[PDB]
């Protein structure tokens, strides 16, 4: 039988200005919701490099908790 | 024309259109290709 | 075109498509031509009913859903469209959000099919019609 | 960011203020709507122009809280 | 020829097309066959492809049977005939229908028999808010060459109500464009109005500049320019905007539309939108 299945999706990162160098996000960077009703955390699994002069990027985040709370 | 040109029989003259300007534009016919350089179906061919 | 926020670009007495194969005076001709004011031409059928099967072959969507401008097809021999060749309209504005549509370019027994009408999609005329949904 | 961050923005006890920036814009104010201004960029040319009646005090974006 | 040799049988073409008395399959039956002696008869089908849809339609009628010029190769003839219409068409008689009409028919003579060659009638006819105002301006942009650019042109004459040239800036242009309708705003509409006169709610704030979120904009959005709000503009689709651009000391360049790519540097990210239902 299939066990508990993780929750995952996509998030948008927004910079103050368009980017000046080939900056990087490592796998396992944490994302958290400021809302008190949803204290569950999220983490990335694969790296990403933002391209220079870019302005937004879409990355996938995987939820540590598994169930309805994701 | 200000003096009407007598065209003799048989002789190909030409109409010779001097103009400065491309704007654009006349009409003509080729074999098939009906109505200027685009359609093809049954709507014209060559006149002359 | 939904990028125009539902403003429709110019109405047009005099445009001409290269998609021109049949009589330039059909209801269906005013339809493929004015569908060019939306910049979305289609391969020709003379019978409006053929557009439904043709739309399946040409890779379009089909159903009953209104969108601004997009064609309504009456199938042949129903309330709203003659049995010989089928009948068509272009849908300038969608009223209420479904139940009324405003239509134009419409021949329905209209000698020279320039004209305009409001169709109830509540009643048989608008329930009998069909919409294509065009591709990319 | 240097265009906006770099701004020695100061207001006297009198509500007329003094302004400096990393760009060539620099604005100084006195009693009433009177002011002194300078700039070099053509984009910023309205801020320190004298065409017709001149630039109004309300046109300067530094004149707002 | 006597042009009668056509017009006597173009009268068949009239009664078989521009007249239908009371209109049914039985009227249609003869008003087909009487054409199949005188069309370039493949063309009779080309006439079937104009027909009334009975129950919707009734008699369409030729009154003011006017006609005019000809030209003739000798025996094959082109003619224009402005055969007007009257029409009372079932419950399209709670209000009737009407037409102006104009028909350049062509005809040929073969074995003394006539044919008819150009099927022709030209039926002739005498019978959102922010975005709409923006589209009107786009449609009329090419005819507004009388309006000229200046730094702070505040003329007392309406540009659209006068053929004379006039120097207007973007704020006064906006004011005149909105003044044409039920709304008034407040003159000169210097930069203040957008803040203290309440008609607007901000969409994007100043100080951030994203090139991907430009597609989400809508036609009629007001686009600012300059570091100190020097100029403004109106957004139109396909990544363009409408504004006046030119040298500062009263340029003679008229109003015109420019691409957003080159001006994107001086956009400053500020965007605003109109709202009229709730105000006052």
């Amino acid at each position: 039988k299939r066990q508990s299945k993780r929750a995952y999706g996509d998030v948008t990162i927004q910079f103050y200005q368009p980017l000046d160098m080939r900056m990087y996000i490592p796998a396992g960077t944490t994302f958290t919701s400021t809302r008190q009703e949803y204290p569950q955390q999220f983490e990335t699994l694969v790296d990403y490099y933002a391209e220079p002069d870019s302005t937004e990027i879409v990355v996938e985040v995987y939820c540590k908790e598994t169930g309805v709370a994701g | 024309f200000d003096d009407p040109m007598m065209a003799e029989g048989g002789k190909e003259y030409a109409i010779v259109i001097i103009t400065e300007n491309s704007d654009y534009t006349m009409w003509v016919g080729t074999r098939t290709k009906p109505k200027i350089d685009k359609p093809n179906e049954v709507i014209s061919g060559n006149p002359y | 075109l939904k990028k125009y926020n539902g403003k429709l670009p110019k109405h047009d007495p005099s445009f001409v498509q290269p998609g021109n194969r049949h009589y330039k005076y059909q209801c269906t001709w005013y339809a493929y031509n004015r569908r060019g004011q939306l910049g979305i031409p289609v391969p020709l059928w003379g019978d409006a009913a053929d557009w439904i099967g043709g739309a399946k072959g040409a890779g379009y969507g089909v159903g009953r859903t209104p969108k601004q401008g997009a064609c309504v097809i009456w199938q042949r021999g129903v309330q709203g469209g003659s049995p010989q060749y089928g009948h068509v309209a272009f849908v300038e504005k969608v009223l209420d959000g479904g139940k009324k549509i405003f239509i134009s370019e419409h021949n329905y027994a209209t000698p020279n099919g320039y004209g305009t009408r409001t169709i109830d999609m509540s009643s048989a005329i608008g329930k009998n019609a069909q919409f294509i949904y065009d591709k990319k | 960011v240097y265009k906006y961050s770099s701004s020695l923005y100061e207001i006297l006890p009198s509500l007329n203020y003094k302004y400096d920036d990393g760009e060539g814009t620099s604005i100084r104010t006195y009693n009433g709507k009177s002011f002194f201004s300078m700039t070099s960029g053509e984009e910023e040319k309205p801020q320190a122009t004298d065409f017709y009646t001149g630039t109004e005090y309300q046109d300067l974006f530094t004149s707002y809280y | 020829a006597t042009d009668k040799e056509a017009k006597d049988v173009i009268d068949k073409f009239i009664d078989n097309v521009f007249n239908f008395d009371v209109l049914t399959k039985e009227r249609i039956k003869e008003k087909d066959e009487e054409i199949k002696k005188i069309t370039t008869d493949d063309m009779y089908e080309k006439v079937v492809y104009i027909r009334p849809y009975v129950g919707v339609i009734q008699s369409l009628n030729p009154q003011h049977v006017q006609y005019e010029s000809f030209s003739n190769n000798g025996y094959d003839i082109e003619a224009e005939l402005s055969f007007r219409k009257v029409s009372y068409l079932v419950d399209k008689g709670s209000i009737p229908t009407d037409s102006l009409s104009t028909l350049t028919v062509h005809l040929v003579e073969r074995n003394q028999e006539l044919l008819i060659d150009y099927f022709d009638e030209i039926q002739d006819v005498l019978y959102p808010l922010s975005t709409i105002l923006a589209l009107d301006l786009n449609d009329n942009l090419k005819s507004l060459s009388n309006i000229k650019y200046m730094f702070k042109g505040a003329p007392k004459e309406n540009p659209f109500g006068t053929d004379k040239d006039v120097y207007i800036d973007t704020y006064n242009l906006l004011y005149w464009l909105y003044l044409g309708e039920d709304e008034e705003l407040a003159y000169p509409m210097n930069i203040n109005y957008f803040f203290t006169e309440g008609r607007f709610f901000t969409i994007f704030g100043k100080g951030h500049k994203y090139k991907v979120d430009v597609s989400k904009f809508i036609v009629g959005d007001i686009l600012f320019f300059g570091r100190s709000d020097t100029n403004i503009g109106i957004y139109v689709g396909d990544g363009e905007f409408i504004s006046m651009m030119g040298k500062f000391p009263k340029d003679e360049t008229p109003i015109g539309k420019y691409k957003l790519d080159d001006y994107w540097n001086e956009f400053n990210g500020r965007v605003m939108r109109f709202d009229e239902e709730v105000y006052i």
